[PDB]
């Protein structure tokens, strides 16, 4: 299955560079359930990334589902127009396969040293 | 009233942000020959050609320099001088605030106790190859003695002749005094 | 704030310059803007995207004209940009003839500006009143001895910024022009760095001029203006 | 009948009279407490989100500052760009600071905008004259340049980059100037060699030496400790005394 | 031993390493002045 | 008309021309409102900046509060010894806002029990994952994230909501490719 | 997207002795390569030789360097110099900084010993 993010031709939205969506709500619920299925499947249930992620990719799918207009789910997602609001469904879906990789989770892997981040407040250095 | 995952009401989109359409050439409510003859008869170039000759009979606005001069006022900053009180005494006593906050480090001043008990300086220089005319110094000056005078006509051929020591700016002052008082008259309240 | 207050009879010669600049942008106005050449040389030429423009750090017309509305003097009001009306252009297209409009829009909307500054100037002091930051007046630094004290320290060491650090931004003309300022206690600053927009345009102009011919070049290095004394920091 | 001959002389108009001005006192830090409250809980749910690379942020009169190291930088510029409440697209700048009191001398900052949220948030990293810092060219191409101008000016190596070379100094250069060590003045001079016919490097002199003038720096200390603006959902509870 | 050689990166002479000498200080307490803020920093000239 | 214009010659404060050529200009002029731009001499930079009366009379501007020399005092408006501290929070400075509480919603044992409870995380005792785990909803949803469960968006300062002017008002007409935000 | 210059290689911080070996053996190969051209762009008034003598004389100079970090960095410094060199950005004077030997021999006295020095208060 395939997906259509951005149109780079057609008619011209107010910005340059990004063109009409023709149907955007199916790309929309389809990305939308894709990143939950990542989340779902290779996320810790109990990591704040995840939990996070997933009430916003619900709340959004909630009103592009309950929505037919494009005009209202704009003025209700609060995040640009529509074609935008795909385009931040993209990003957050490659950022979860990253972050699958990654393990952002996980305690600190590099501890800093006692003299880094000291800066002219110890009242006793100048 | 309502609740926003990951915007706001702000972000949200100008409600006539989606611009209407392309026009085609179908729906032009201005005719193919009206558009052909503008096209062909060059409308907005004569036109532009014509506000520019409306130029060629009206006044100039250029002066002659050296017989007439510009616009210079009370603030301006230009060459530096020492002024001295109605006694004829020197006004600088070497506190050295301009030698200190000068940005660009061009004042070089040495004092020593003067044979009547006084202080004054010995040493004054100015080196206007480092100067940026700022007018720190006419500002530091507890006393008024440093100045900048509306002087601008002070060229050399030589750079060595821009190395003004006391004796250079004692005189330009004396020279000045007119025009300084006329710009401290009209300067100093704001000031 | 400021170094000394205005002069008397300047707000009038202000309204009278005002009241005869539109006639002049109007003029310029008619040579360039319907010509056909200047749109020759100037559509569809250094056209930008707005995802470009932005992952490129470009900021001010170059922004406006790829259709994003900021303008950081009502996104993040500094002066007195909050207390006065404007509108700010966008423009789509991303080319040099629309940021030839935003600029041209901006030349009459600050005109706008002006003439509502002039008719509310409020008095009051135009620097602030605390002369350990500000030199005092001269008639009491020749007259009161802590006065004389705090000009003294203002003009030899200074003033004692606190111990911080801070970015803040302005929209400048060019674009968004800021300064980083580092703290350490002392008179003199530890760090300064100026970030300037010319900077970053003249960073994406190898991908703004790839597939452009010669005089586009002119003209796209023509629709930043760089001036390079900032370019060069 | 009316003319620029009969125009109104506006110079003798009635001007405003005011007797007294008033003007309130206030802390400019007042208008920020809410924001900085906001700012609190968005940097604790950052590094609830990211703990592997978060080590601490700050909070300073609506400006946060997250502290990560050089491993962190990339992970965490694509969560601060893709991440839907976080879209921090644009790239402002990149500065790096000498610091030599630390083992790690140099501290890598990025700065971050979103023209989406309306917000800005830095990006601090550390680093050395030797260990590098990964670029993030990959992500904001616009990074090129400040990056070559951070190599330029501190020595930092920035690893990743295409093109790494000098932007500002002299083509054959050596030395990095804003470092604490290198002298105001440089170390070098150029002048015209009527003989060799070509400008020529030499040592420097001056004919006017510096003079530094922070030796009048003060003995008191200026402006003692500040005011804790800090909320009291942030503050480390006191336990009751019994 | 094994403190790294900075100095060959540095792009500054070698001048400074071979003939040059430093000194490590902390100000004096100034008898004009009664402060003690300049102090707390150890200077290297 | 609007607020912006158009606007008559008689009120511009530029020197124009009379008689017969006037006539012939407004004949000739693609649009006679406009000027010549030269000043007019009698006015424009009259009287000389420096002959203006003002100022002798001109005295250091000052605000009322400031100015009164007796309730006055500096420790009040003193705003730079005010300054607002640099917050830091490394992550065991969080833990403890975690698994403890804040001032404002406490969940701290009471004494010196409490107090090694808090020595406990001022070390390396308890982890920021581990209260993270150990964190009940009540805590997440309501001091980590939202009541909701959404997580805070990048705040803003001064929030700007855009608009929209279209037509007659607008700085360019409908054709052309700008257009003009509020 | 911003795309590389001609003789750019990316930074990339060797983990081993024996892979930067390689690249600075490249770097020296390079070098003395394009020599000639750096004999032809730069107006020049001495051999291809004494370049590559100037070229080794260089190279000797880092020779005993053990510490990798700091041995990357000076190729990478090193690769800065070719790409600045084999493009023609310098300019002769930049260049001939290196070349400090070829020009004429400065005065008479360079001192050596003790008590020219201490005549000329150089000690
Ligand atoms: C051989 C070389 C001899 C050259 C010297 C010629 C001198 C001469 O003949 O004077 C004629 C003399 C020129 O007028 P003037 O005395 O110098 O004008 C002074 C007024 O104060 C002018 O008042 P003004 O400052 O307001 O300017 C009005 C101007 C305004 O001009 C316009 O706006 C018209 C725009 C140009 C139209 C072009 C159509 C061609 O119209 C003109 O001056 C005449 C322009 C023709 O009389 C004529 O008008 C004859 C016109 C032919
Ligand atoms: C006193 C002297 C005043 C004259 C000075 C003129 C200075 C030089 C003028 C420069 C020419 C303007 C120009 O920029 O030409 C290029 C322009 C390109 O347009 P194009 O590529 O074809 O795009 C088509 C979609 N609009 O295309 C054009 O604009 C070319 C327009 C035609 C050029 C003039 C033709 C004059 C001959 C008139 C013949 C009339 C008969 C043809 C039918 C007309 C019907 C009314
Ligand atoms: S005004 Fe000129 S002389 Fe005076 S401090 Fe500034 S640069 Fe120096
Ligand atoms: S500030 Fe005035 S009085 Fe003081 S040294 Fe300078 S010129 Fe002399």
């Amino acid at each position: 299955q395939s997906v259509l993010v951005q149109m780079r031709e057609g008619t011209p939205i107010g910005l340059t560079g990004i063109y009409q969506h023709p149907n955007p709500r199916p790309a929309l619920i389809a990305l939308y359930e894709a990143t939950l299925k990542e989340l779902q499947d290779k996320h810790p249930k109990d990591s704040v990334y995840r939990q996070s992620i997933e009430n916003l990719t619900a709340h959004r799918k909630q009103i592009v589902e309950d929505n037919e207009v494009s005009e209202v789910i704009e003025n209700k997602i609060g995040a640009g127009l529509i074609e935008e609001v795909v385009i931040q469904a993209h990003e957050e879906l490659e950022l979860a396969k990253k972050m699958s990789e990654w393990k952002p989770w996980e305690e600190l892997e590099e501890k800093p040293l006692e003299d880094q981040w000291v800066y002219f407040n110890k009242k006793g250095v100048e | 009233i309502n609740i926003y995952a990951g915007g706001s009401a702000a972000a949200a989109p100008p409600a006539g942000f989606r611009i209407h359409r392309p026009a085609t050439w179908e729906e032009s409510e201005e005719g193919a020959l009206s558009k052909a003859t503008k096209y062909f008869l060059l409308a907005e170039m004569f036109r532009g050609l014509y506000v520019v000759l409306e130029q060629f009979f009206r006044a100039p606005y250029t002066i002659y320099y050296p017989f007439e001069k510009g616009p210079v006022s009370p603030r301006f900053r230009g060459e530096h001088a020492l002024r001295r009180y109605p006694s004829g005494e020197e006004r600088c006593i070497a506190c050295k605030l301009c030698e200190a906050i000068c940005p660009a480090l061009a004042i070089t001043i040495d004092a020593e106790e003067r044979i009547d008990g006084s202080r004054r300086t010995t040493k004054y220089d100015i080196d206007m190859t480092k100067c940026i005319y700022c007018g720190y110094c006419q500002e530091s000056c507890p006393v008024d003695a440093i100045v900048e005078t509306p002087n601008v006509e002070y060229a050399t051929e030589t750079r060595e002749e821009l190395l003004y020591n006391k004796e250079k700016l004692l005189a330009n002052g004396d020279k000045w005094e007119l025009e300084l008082q006329y710009a401290l008259d009209a300067d100093a309240p704001y000031r | 704030g400021v170094s000394q207050d205005l002069p008397a009879g300047l707000l009038d010669d202000i309204y009278m310059w005002a009241t005869q600049f539109g006639d002049r942008l109007d003029e310029i106005e008619e040579l360039l803007t319907d010509n056909r050449i200047w749109k020759l040389r100037t559509v569809n030429i250094g056209t930008v995207t707005a995802q470009d423009a932005l992952n490129l750090g470009l900021s001010g017309p170059m922004l406006r004209g790829s259709g994003i509305p900021f303008d950081i003097r009502k996104n993040a009001p500094y002066d007195a940009y909050d207390k006065v009306d404007f509108d700010v252009p966008v423009g789509m297209n991303g080319d040099c003839y629309d940021r030839y409009l935003i600029r041209m829009a901006e030349f009459r909307q600050s005109l706008r500006i002006i003439e509502q500054c002039c008719n509310d100037m409020p008095a009051g002091a135009v620097k602030v009143e605390d002369f350990k930051i500000n030199s005092p007046p001269r008639n009491l630094m020749k007259e009161d001895m802590e006065a004389l004290i705090h000009h003294f320290l203002l003009y030899t060491k200074g003033y004692s910024v606190p111990p911080g650090e801070t970015y803040t931004a302005i929209e400048a003309p060019k674009g968004e022009m800021g300064v980083y300022v580092v703290s350490d206690g002392s008179e003199r600053p530890y760090k300064c760095k100026i970030r300037a927009p010319g900077f970053a345009h003249l960073g994406a102009f190898d991908h703004i001029a790839r597939g452009h011919f010669l005089p586009d070049a002119v003209a796209i290095i023509g629709t930043m203006d760089l001036v390079f004394g900032e370019v060069d920091r | 009948a009316p003319s620029w001959e009969n125009i109104k002389d506006i110079r003798l108009d009635p001007k405003v009279h005011v007797d007294e001005v008033y003007e309130p006192i206030v802390n400019p830090a007042d208008r920020y407490l809410q924001h900085v409250s906001d700012l609190h809980q968005y940097a604790k749910y950052i590094m609830a989100a990211l703990p592997k690379y978060i080590q601490g942020f700050s909070v300073w009169k609506d400006e946060l500052t997250l502290h990560v190291a050089p491993s962190a930088v990339i992970p965490v510029t694509t969560f601060l760009r893709d991440n839907t409440s976080t879209q921090y697209k644009s790239i402002i700048d990149i500065t790096a600071v000498d610091y030599p009191s630390r083992e790690n001398r140099f501290e890598v900052v990025y700065n971050f905008l979103s023209v989406r949220h309306n917000s800005r948030i830095r990006l601090k990293t550390y680093a050395t004259e030797v260990t590098p810092v990964p670029s993030i060219t990959c992500l904001y191409e616009g990074a090129n340049w400040f990056e070559r101008e951070a190599y330029d000016m501190y020595g930092v190596f920035f690893e990743g980059h295409p093109d790494l070379r000098r932007i500002m100094t002299d083509y054959g250069f050596e030395g990095h100037p804003l470092r604490k060590d290198f002298p105001l003045t440089g170390y070098t001079e150029v002048r015209w060699d009527e003989e060799k016919r070509r400008v020529v490097y030499e040592p420097l002199e001056l004919t006017q030496a510096f003079r530094n003038f922070s030796a009048g720096s003060t003995a008191w200390e200026p402006v003692g400790p500040g005011r804790d603006d800090r909320p009291d959902s942030f503050k480390l509870p006191t336990p009751k005394p019994e | 031993d094994n403190v790294p050689a900075h100095e060959i990166v540095s792009g500054a002479p070698a001048e400074l390493s071979r003939n040059r000498v430093v000194r490590i200080y902390q100000q004096a307490k100034p008898a004009t002045q009664s402060g003690e803020y300049g102090t707390f920093a150890w200077r290297l000239d | 008309m609007l607020p912006g214009g158009p606007v008559p010659v008689f009120k511009k404060y530029t020197v124009g021309s009379k008689g017969i050529w006037e006539k012939l200009r407004v004949l000739l002029a693609i649009a006679p409102n406009r000027s010549t731009g030269n000043p007019i001499v009698p006015l424009y930079r009259v009287p000389t900046p420096g002959s203006r009366p003002e100022a002798n009379v001109y005295q250091d501007p000052s605000s009322y509060p400031t100015n009164d020399i007796a309730e006055n005092p500096y420790w009040k408006r003193d705003h730079r010894r005010a300054y607002p501290q640099t917050a830091f929070f490394d992550q065991k400075t969080v833990t403890g806002l975690l698994e403890l509480g804040s001032e404002a919603t406490p969940r701290i044992a009471d004494g010196e029990a409490g107090t090694k409870a808090l020595a406990n995380i001022a070390n390396g005792g308890v982890s920021f994952t581990q209260a993270l785990g150990k964190s009940s909803k009540d805590v997440i949803y309501g001091e980590v994230l939202t009541v909701n469960g959404l997580p805070p968006v990048a705040p803003t300062l001064a929030p700007k909501q855009w608009k929209i002017i279209e037509g007659e008002a607008a700085i360019y007409p409908k054709g052309y490719p700008c257009r003009t935000f509020h | 997207a911003i795309i590389a210059t001609a003789f750019a290689e990316t930074v990339k911080f060797s983990g081993s002795k024996q892979e930067l070996q390689k690249r600075t053996l490249a770097l020296y190969r390079q070098f003395l390569r394009g020599a000639p051209t750096f004999a032809d762009l730069y107006e020049v008034q001495f051999s291809i030789p004494t370049i590559r003598t100037k070229i080794r004389q260089e190279f000797e100079r880092h020779r005993f360097v053990d510490d990798l970090s700091i041995q990357n960095v000076l190729y990478a410094k090193g690769h800065m110099e070719y790409q600045e060199c084999i493009n023609f950005w310098k300019q002769q004077a930049q260049f001939l900084k290196y070349f400090p030997e070829e020009d004429d021999i400065q005065g008479r006295h360079q001192p050596s010993n003790f008590v020219d020095k201490f005549l000329k208060n150089r000690a």
